[PDB]
RNA sequence: CCCAUGUUAAUAGCUUCUUAGGAGAAUGACGUAGCAUGCUACGC
RNA sequence: GCGUAGCAUGCUACGUCAUUCUCCUAAGAAGCUA
């Protein structure tokens, strides 16, 4: 399963980011809903991967919001 | 079922049987029978006393496991999310989100949406000379998977910085972190 | 109402009854604590008292559950079965806990009344969750000792700014400073009502109790004063986050050219980068609260909360950024209570600037970039739990050294207490040895070094000054009266009256004595600014005026001596009361 | 039932009862004994049986008593919410001008439509993007329902305060559009 | 004989499950009254 | 042979207690459909 991995990936990424408050930013929740929903309704891997890479650096974007060292120490 | 009116319905039973056993006769096998049937009229009501008893226990267990469990799923729902997310994450075990993670991870992480288009543009802060050693060489600059064309070298301090001020030796000298503005190849 | 074991963190749901704190306790762990102390209350979800209509055993080992409910030797129903059985206290997630052995330390740590010399070093010397729990249960301790002292009533109103108080009889009377808040009642018939919260201080002339209050109410006769207490938060936090040397300087970018005074330190810098935490440890005047302000001046990037534990500490380091940080990215913060005046030259109250500045206890939850805390040894490890729990940052420093004075540890009668048990910090630099040290008396007159540095630190320190001939040091007796608890000697501030008139430049010294009602007292003789030594730790002085009040344990000691004299920046006049201390040191005669 | 003399009764009846097993007397008097504690068992069963169901329903009538005074406390809070309200947007109406056009009605109905396309004191107006907002209120005066307006704010969709500087074909990608430009009647 | 501190979620339909109340039924058991017959103790 | 008293057994009525069923209502959780 490759293709559905990027597609519930995508749901667990955006609930991150609403988490956040992403949402407070509108400019910025149109292009992470705008990503979301295109990795959703995809039928190829690699526009699907493409896509999961700039909303995924939506996320990497904000500094202090994640801890991405410690997140990534456990794997 | 072990309680005290099963002691006394046992021991009527035990009475009873013993008698009917050996069977004989006739008014005491009445007085035997109305004293086994009450005693043990009295055993099922204390019985049905004690099923009441445990179904409010089983619906106390239930409520109470179904509080505590919904009450600490939803206190811990950042946390619990982000660790499945980056659990995700290193399954799919792609090649462009490990390289942005992986760099996420030291410092250099971009300051807008990395972007799809051929020829647009990305703006990634490098803190330290090293994680320049690492994505840059010359010019080119190898992120997310992809060779992005260096434009613009910024310092925090704004000024614009040319490529070649970034040295092993000069480094101490310049003003980190460099912000990458790079246009996609 | 689930929880963790304190120690062993399985998961549980009791709660020790007579513990003051309510620690939570895995079920084996729970036996081991009733079976052998005297602790036999405990608490599920609901209590283990017997539900009978009326009976009164609460002793664990006596109870019995039947139906739903927990039932006496007498009352049982005949479906039931014991609690306190098999070794093993029976509450939630009862089969899946581990065994501990501390019960050994736990029962004297929840045990003890914390008056002896030795449970101060049982609860520092523990695990770090029986750390937090013994600290949480000496707050406790500290704050219902404050129900023993005595209650009292309005006699007379003799001026609005003067009342006459008269105190219950067989129960102390507290000491009357600011520290300790009272309430008024007007209970008669006719409102048991607070009529305002209320502070003290004896007025010089009489038995006049010279009140300070938040309303403006006219006091009767019949109303009367109880002594506020203060909740204990719970803590969670550990008392220090553990340390991982990192390879390269992270969320910190160094500076080009930072100064010719800092210039020194930059080695330390690139250590306080390295590590997460870094500990420094230097002998007083040399470099230590200026150190924070380098670290400012070599990361100016870095958003950073200093913070202290005493409040002209934090004063001192708010000069000190001051005179080198730029004014406009600082702050400073003030309780909304504060009975106390602290520094004003900062934009308030603004936990958004760049460089905050706070007291230990009123800090607000955020985050930093590297977090300053100076004086460690007036930490206790409630201190450094609670900066643990508000701030987040990613580098620690913790500034302070173990000769000056501690937390005062009001309970604390029977022993004394070594430095490496001050708290946990403390400890790290008399058991390790400190990461970062620097000791050479940059502020006091060699003549101050030379005299102090064979009192506590056995001849280690030397000057970037020479002898200054303003280090005056005379030997009176002082003839003393008592205030409260807190001796006031009237002949001292007499010598110290000559020498006001005789020495014209000195009018700008500031006063210190060890009792805080005489440093109250001899500001209306004298005029000065006023400093005990416990709160004068950190900020230095060009003329500082020392007045030994009492030949007692408190005032000859020598660490509070020693934070006494090492404040003067140039010049120091010492009027002592003991022989050998005054024969300790080398000033002249006077 | 415990202070009803039923349980009395069938108290002192059982106590007889174990007392003349105790005293062994004729058979005849045990079945007469055996006789009155039965009619004192049923009696006692009757009234116990009754008071159970007597405070079961009493019980019942003090719940339904407090579903009717929450029932009523709550719309007493309702009443006065609506009245409240009612009041606060008779404060906020513009009484010279709706004065106006409804004295100028023949009948003295107006549509609705145009009350506030004529009494309204603030125009807000939404912007989707560039072209709109240079079309419709470009500068800080323009014209909507026959009147001239003064632009007194505009902001963002965050609710972030735009200068009207901002708004230009190539600082058009950096806003947060829609664009919700506040105007008053000039 | 004492010193520091307070931070927005529609209308309607169907279905599953759980709990509570009431009614009715069915069985069993106890107790009271009434009846059917038999037996025994007394009178005629 | 009858009347009275007691005892047995069977039926009918009423009062209670347990088990089961059906239904009606109330309250809650959830799912699908337009
Ligand atoms: C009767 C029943 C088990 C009896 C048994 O079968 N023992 C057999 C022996 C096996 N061992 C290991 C228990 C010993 C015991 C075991 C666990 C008990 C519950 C929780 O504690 C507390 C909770 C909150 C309130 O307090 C009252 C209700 C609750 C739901 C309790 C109900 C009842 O009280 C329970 C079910
Ligand atoms: N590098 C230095 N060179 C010369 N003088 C210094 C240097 N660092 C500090 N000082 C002086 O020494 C004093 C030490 O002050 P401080 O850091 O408050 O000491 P402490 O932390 O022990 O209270 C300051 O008044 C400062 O003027
Ligand atoms: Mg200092
Ligand atoms: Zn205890
Ligand atoms: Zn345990
Ligand atoms: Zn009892």
């Amino acid at each position: 399963s490759k293709m559905s991995d990027v597609k519930c990936t995508s749901v667990v990424l955006l609930s991150v980011l609403q988490q956040l408050r992403v949402e407070s930013s509108s400019k910025l929740w149109a292009q992470c809903v705008q990503l979301h929903n295109d990795i959703l309704l995809a039928k190829d891997t690699t526009e699907a991967f493409e896509k999961m890479v700039s909303l995924l650096s939506v996320l990497l974007s904000m500094q202090g919001a994640v801890d991405i060292n410690k997140l990534c120490e456990e794997m | 079922s072990s309680l005290p009116s099963y002691a006394a319905f046992a021991t009527a039973q035990e009475a009873y049987e013993q008698a009917v056993a050996n069977g004989d006769s006739e008014v005491v096998l009445k007085k035997l029978k109305k004293s086994l049937n009450v005693a043990k009229s009295e055993f099922d009501r204390d019985a049905a006393m004690q099923r009441k008893l445990e179904k409010m226990a089983d619906q106390a267990m239930t409520q109470m496991y179904k509080q505590a469990r919904s009450e600490d799923k939803r206190a811990k729902v950042t946390s619990a999310m982000q660790t499945m997310l980056f659990t995700m994450l290193r399954k799919l075990d792609n090649d462009a989100l490990n390289n942005i993670i992986n760099n996420a991870r030291d410092g250099c992480v971009p300051l807008n949406i990395i972007p799809l288009t051929t020829a647009a543009k990305l703006m990634v802060v490098i803190p330290d000379y090293n994680t320049y050693k690492n994505t840059c060489d010359g010019t080119t600059f190898t992120y997310a998977s992809a060779l992005w064309e260096i434009q613009q070298v910024v310092d925090a301090d704004s000024k614009i910085v040319q490529l070649s001020e970034i040295s092993m030796d000069n480094s101490p000298n310049l003003a980190w972190p460099l912000i990458v503005t790079a246009l996609r190849a | 109402a689930v929880g963790a074991c304190v120690l062993c963190n399985s998961q549980t749901s009791l709660r020790c009854g007579a513990c003051i704190r309510r620690p939570f306790l895995c079920c084996k762990c729970c036996y081991d604590h009733v079976i052998s102390t005297s602790h036999k209350l405990v608490l599920s979800v609901n209590p283990y008292v017997c539900n009978a209509p009326g009976c009164d055993v609460t002793d664990v080992t006596q109870l019995y559950l039947g139906g739903m409910s927990y039932y006496c030797k007498s009352h049982k129903p005949p479906i039931s079965f014991p609690l306190c059985a098999n070794g093993q206290v029976f509450g939630l997630y009862k089969n899946t806990c581990v065994g501990s052995d501390n019960v050994t330390d736990f029962n004297a740590i929840a045990t003890c009344d914390w008056t002896n010399a030795g449970d101060y070093i049982l609860a520092n010397t523990c695990t770090e969750r029986l750390k937090l729990f013994a600290a949480e249960t000496l707050k406790a301790t500290e704050e219902t000792f404050k129900l023993s002292y005595g209650i009292a009533t309005v006699r007379e109103v003799l001026s609005d700014r003067e009342l006459h108080l008269s105190w219950e009889v067989g129960k102390p009377r507290p000491p009357l400073n600011r520290n300790y808040v009272f309430t008024g009642y007007r209970v008669t018939k006719n409102s048991k009502v607070q009529i305002g919260e209320y502070t003290f201080e004896k007025g010089d002339y009489g038995d006049a109790v010279v009140y300070r209050g938040t309303t403006t109410y006219k006091l009767n006769v019949g109303d009367y004063f109880v002594l506020t207490s203060h909740t204990v938060m719970p803590l969670s936090a550990p008392t220090l986050v553990p340390q991982e040397h990192y390879v390269r300087i992270t969320g910190l970018y160094p500076t080009l050219n930072i100064s010719d005074e800092f210039s020194s330190n930059v080695a330390n810098y690139q250590k306080v980068g390295m590590q997460k935490y870094s500990t420094l440890q230097g002998p007083p005047g040399t470099g230590k609260s200026h150190f924070a302000i380098g670290l400012a001046l070599y990361y100016p990037s870095a958003r950073i909360v200093y913070t202290a534990c005493s409040h002209a500490a934090v004063d001192a380091l708010c000069e000190k950024a001051l005179k080198y940080l730029p004014i406009d990215k600082c702050s400073r913060i003030i309780p909304a209570r504060a009975r106390v005046e602290c520094f004003d030259k900062f934009k308030v109250n603004s936990t958004l600037e760049q460089y905050v500045f706070c007291t230990v206890n009123a800090l607000p939850e955020t985050t930093a970039d590297i977090v300053v805390f100076d004086e460690i040894s007036m930490a206790t490890n409630y201190d450094l739990s609670v900066v643990n729990a508000r701030l987040r940052a990613k580098h620690y420093v913790y500034i302070g050294d173990p000769a000056q004075l501690p937390a005062p540890r009001t309970l604390l009668t029977k022993g004394t207490l070594e430095p490496e048990y001050f708290n946990s910090v403390c400890r790290l630099m008399k058991t390790i040895g400190p990461d970062m040290f620097l000791g050479t008396c940059r502020r006091c007159p060699a003549e101050i070094v030379d005299t102090v540095s064979a009192l506590v630190y056995d001849n280690k320190l030397k000057a970037h000054k020479d002898k200054s001939a303003q280090c005056f040091k005379m030997f009176y007796k002082g003839v003393i009266t008592h205030d409260v608890s807190s001796a006031i000697n009237r002949p001292q501030i007499g010598v110290v009256r000559e020498f006001l008139t005789r020495n014209p430049a000195w009018r700008k010294a500031v006063f210190i004595s060890p009792y805080n009602s005489q440093n109250a007292v001899a500001s209306k003789i004298l005029g000065l600014p006023t400093q005990t030594v416990d709160s004068s730790q950190g900020s230095e002085y060009d003329y500082v005026i020392f007045t030994q009040t009492t030949e007692t344990a408190h005032s000859c000691n020598v660490n509070r001596f020693n934070v006494a004299i090492t404040r003067a920046k140039v010049g120091i006049l010492c009027i002592m009361s003991d022989r050998d201390l005054y024969d300790k040191l080398q000033f002249t005669s006077l």
